[PDB]
RNA sequence: GGGGCCUUAGCUCAGGGGAGAGCGCCUGCUCGCAGGAGGUCAGCGGUUCGAUCCCGCUAGGCUCCACCA
RNA sequence: UGGUGGCGAUAGCGAAGAGGUCACACCCGUUCCCAUACCGAACACGGAAGUUAAGCUCUUCAGCGCCGAUGGUAGUCGGGGGUUUCCCCCUGUGAGAGUAGGACGCCGCCAA
RNA sequence: GCGGUCGCCUCCUAAAAGGUAACGGAGGCGCCCAAAGGUUCCCUCAGAAUGGUUGGAAAUCAUUCGCAGAGUGUAAAGGCACAAGGGAGCUUGACUGCGAGACCUACAAGUCGAGCAGGGACGAAAGUCGGGCUUAGUGAUCCGGUGGUUCCGCAUGGAAG
RNA sequence: GGUAAGAGUCUUGGAGGUAGAGCACUGAUUGGACUAGGGGCCCCUACCGGGUUACCGAAUUCAGUCAAACUCCGAAUGCC
């Protein structure tokens, strides 16, 4: 459960998700990670589900780096009301994720353990995923 | 311990705040006075060409004072600045007091320039 | 004015024979001594501000002034007005005339002070000593208001290092804790 | 089944004041006319240009408006006679 | 506490100026000398 | 205000129920005439509240509804007291 | 669900400069006294030098509506 | 060398040397013109004993700060197409960041 | 229907001139100041550490690091330490008649303005001053009240008006 | 009636902070050193302190993110 405890504004515009990832494109903390291929809002509930799904299967191993944070709130007008008459109340928090962005980072385990943990994380996410690793040119 | 600024350091800021008020460039030049610890200097500078129209001081081969800028004998070079101004056809100037408070002996130079022909 | 001739006749060659200098003239003079009151009125109740400021006139011959707050602080407000505390900046040859009677009588008169500031330097050459009572100065009379009013002194040395300021204030005559 | 909800509490705004440039670079200008409308000195007055009480930049003489810069992040309006 | 006041000239007598003052800070009658258009000179003006 | 409220805030009767019972039993008179527990009082009246074998007569000065003794003992002024 | 009024001692209620009564508990004093235990002033966060006092929200307790097919 | 101006900290901060007999500066005293919410610290006056230690100029460090390409990429005017909360080509423009590099000052006037 | 709102000012939405809507998202104003106004002359803020006796994390004082992390009456943006930000002296320009030329554009209205004359304030002089760093703090006409008036006033002289 | 101003395009010069980027401000943040301060437990506390914390994190700092009401920057087009 991730959320900011204080915000400058409680109601914000929904924004746009055009283009690739501005940052967080390359894996640089862990050894393996998930690279996003499509853009959608990722709810903190989905982030918690993916984190528990990785952490349970990695009961012995390193820690998980969560590269995304749900800083943008979304508002939800109450049901069965007419359109307009003011913006509704904020309901939850989402993270704006663009294609190419690294979502979660794992180091300190084997190859197949990391692949299966990332598959179990990816089956909870609403986006198409792929497996990436660190490249050492370099 | 204390490394307070020099008297010339705040004098430059005072000169900057004085020169903001008067431009000195309308075909009418300015009379700049620099007071040192030993004697005084005087120059006439006009923007934008920056040429010095007239300049005089106590430190010269002629005009043995020989007070060299302590007493009210600085009025001699104060009127000699107006003499070099009148020999080159200067009509009028403004007074650029610099970072010095106008109570003398820069005021003595200003009064000597006023009595000798500069109508400021 | 005796200490004014005394330091120029004794300490000024002593510093240059202590260790080498690029400049022969570079003796560090003294610059300012400030006295700080900080009464607080215990608390905000003493309305005799004009007598509290004139209490400082016995210590320093120049007229002291009250100081005004720059920011209100929630414990003891003291708003932007109501000036509380006193600061006097005394200069001239009166540094020499003040330090003469200071190192004459003020330091040994205290019942428990035997050494101050073996570590209390600022790192750039500051001496600051705390005075708690008025009985230290002999010119203060014993039939005064008798309440505990403390003095503060700040000694400013022209030399910019601790190793120079400490070696000047050792040989000017003011003792240290050691 | 209709149900009501409210309210907005943010439905007010002031009238927009038409700031910005009123003349252009290289344009002939008459004396006294408004060059640039301001809230504070976003652009400083320069040669033959005064600043009003509402910080309005205006030409003092007839001429040609030139936009310059003080440096590094400061601007100027000047009017030079023809 | 902030009321509309007028300032009449002491010499001419006409009410030439209007201003405002705070009654709590200024209980007394104010005295500002201003230009009188009838007298062609700056005269003392009094609040009426 | 009401009579029982005035007796409560003036601390003559500390409890409003006791003041209500005393005024309902026909013991308190305002300006000579008898009155109930809800007679409205004015600053400048002559109360004639009757205790047990007392004849305390007070004078109304102000009317403030504060339940604190700092702002309560400034409304009634005792004129004379009679035991019997 | 939408407006309006409150959340203050154990209970019931008054109330920008640092907050109180009656009852319930004590304290010595022979129908009344002069004093003490108990207060996140329901909670968060902004304006300044401080908020029970001003505000944007969360839970709670009352009051008025939730009508026309 | 001193005074006085113009060039977007390529003009600056930090370190190390050198200068003073002329000039500039500290420095020394208050009798005068003048003073600080107080004070010759600041602003005034009169003096050339002591000095470059500081102020100031010259000489080297690219550490901090500053300026800054070429190519590439993102974006985009216009045209076109899909799998149309978005994506892909074509003609032309073209960032920001980063890198190569530059930089520890030039151009005027007067006096000595 | 009910709830909410109705005028003015600031930001975003607003798409790199201007302008631009919604019961869109955030806030303020129906003032204040005889000075917080004008001029002249000086100065530079907030925070960290060290040292201090009542000072403890903070009352007051010295030092560095401080291009502004302060302040700018009130509230948002723009701007301001060549200070519009702080401190003193003298004052009332918080002015009379105006005003070339401009900005916004249904009109009504609103805003800036070089410069002339009359009288000043400050400053040696240059010069500045027609209110506050700017942008809100306010409403037509009609009808009455007050002061002035070489204006008219129903045959004339007055008066009512 | 004025008459040839109007418009498009090439060239040139400007104003204005959007797309994009970035932390140089304002927030929100993820990791490591760093640890102001708070948490248990033993000597002790009638009370000062000390040890271990595989314990939280206000400062500060090396990194990594994000922003309509953040901008050290900054287009293409539009505008004059």
């Amino acid at each position: 459960m991730l959320l900011p405890k204080r915000v400058k504004y409680r109601r914000e515009h929904r924004g746009k998700m055009r283009g690739r990832a501005k940052g967080g494109t390359e894996v640089h903390f862990g050894e393996f990670g998930i690279q996003a291929l499509e853009a959608s809002w990722i709810t903190n509930r989905q982030i918690e589900a993916a984190r528990i799904a990785m952490t349970r299967y990695m009961k012995r191993g390193g820690k998980v780096w969560i590269k995304i944070f749900p800083s943008k709130p979304y508002t939800a007008k109450p049901l069965e009301v007419r359109m307009g008459s003011g913006k509704g109340a904020p309901e939850g928090w989402v993270a704006v994720v663009k294609p190419g962005k690294v979502l979660f980072e794992i180091s300190g385990v084997s190859e197949e353990v990391a692949r299966e943990a990332l598959r179990l994380a990816s089956h909870k996410l609403p986006i198409k995923t792929k497996f990436v690793k660190r490249e050492e040119i370099g | 311990m204390i490394t307070k600024t020099s008297k010339n350091a705040a004098r430059l800021k005072r000169h900057a705040r004085v020169r903001a008020k008067l431009s000195g460039t309308a075909e009418r030049p300015r009379l700049n006075v620099f007071r040192s610890n030993k004697h005084i200097y005087a120059q006439i500078i006009d923007d934008v060409n920056g040429v010095t129209l007239a300049s005089a001081s106590t430190l010269d081969k002629d005009l043995n004072v020989e007070s060299t800028g302590d007493t009210s004998a600085a009025t001699k070079v104060g009127e000699l600045v107006a003499k070099r101004a009148a020999e080159k056809g200067i009509s009028d100037v403004v007074f650029d007091r610099g970072g010095y408070l106008y109570h003398g002996r820069v005021k003595a130079l200003a009064d000597a320039a006023r009595e000798a022909g500069l109508k400021f | 004015n005796r200490l004014k001739e005394k330091y120029n006749k004794e300490i000024a060659p002593a510093l240059m024979t202590k260790f080498n200098y690029d400049s022969v003239m570079q003796v560090p003079k003294i610059e300012k001594i400030v006295i700080n009151m900080g009464v607080g009125d215990a608390v905000q109740n003493a309305k005799a501000i004009d007598s509290a400021v004139e209490e400082l006139t016995f210590i320093a011959g120049q007229k002291p002034v009250v100081t005004r707050a720059k920011k209100s602080i929630a414990g003891f407000r003291l708003r932007e007005g109501m000036p509380i505390g006193a600061k006097v900046t005394l200069r001239g040859e009166r540094m020499y005339d003040f330090l003469d009677k200071l190192i004459s009588v003020s330091l040994p008169r205290v019942r428990d002070f035997r050494g101050v500031s073996k570590k209390s330097f600022d790192g750039r050459g500051n001496y600051t000593l705390g005075i708690k009572e008025q009985l230290i100065f002999p010119e203060i009379d014993y039939d005064k208001v008798t309440k505990v009013r403390g003095m503060d002194i700040v000694i400013v040395t022209t030399a910019n290092t601790d190793e120079e300021a400490r070696e000047l204030l050792t040989q000017v005559g003011m003792p240290f804790q050691k | 089944s209709k149900k009501g909800v409210g309210s907005t509490k943010n439905g007010r705004d002031s009238e927009a004041k038409r700031l910005g440039a009123k003349r252009a670079d290289g344009q002939f200008v008459t004396g006294g006319s408004i060059l640039y409308r301001q809230r504070g000195t976003k652009i400083y007055p320069g040669e033959n240009v005064g600043r009003g009480g509402d910080d309005t930049l205006f030409a003092k003489i007839d001429g040609t408006v030139k936009f310059e810069r003080f440096g590094r992040d400061r601007k100027k309006v000047s009017v030079y006679p023809v | 506490m902030r009321v509309n006041i007028t300032l009449a000239c002491t010499e001419c007598g006409e009410r030439n100026y209007i201003s405002k003052k705070n009654k709590r800070n200024n209980p007394d009658r104010v005295e500002f000398k201003k230009y009188c258009p009838r007298d062609k000179k700056s005269t003392l003006h009094r609040e009426t | 205000m009401r009579l029982d409220k005035f007796l409560k805030v003036s601390r003559l009767i500390k409890r409003r129920t006791l003041a209500k019972e005393v005024a309902d039993q026909g013991r308190i008179s305002i300006n000579g005439n008898q009155a109930k527990a809800s007679s409205d009082v004015k600053p400048g009246d002559e109360l004639t509240v009757r205790f047990g074998q007392k004849l305390v007569t007070v004078q109304v000065n102000e009317l403030k509804d504060t339940t604190k003794k700092e702002e309560a003992a400034n409304m009634y002024t005792i004129l004379k007291e009679e035991k019997l």
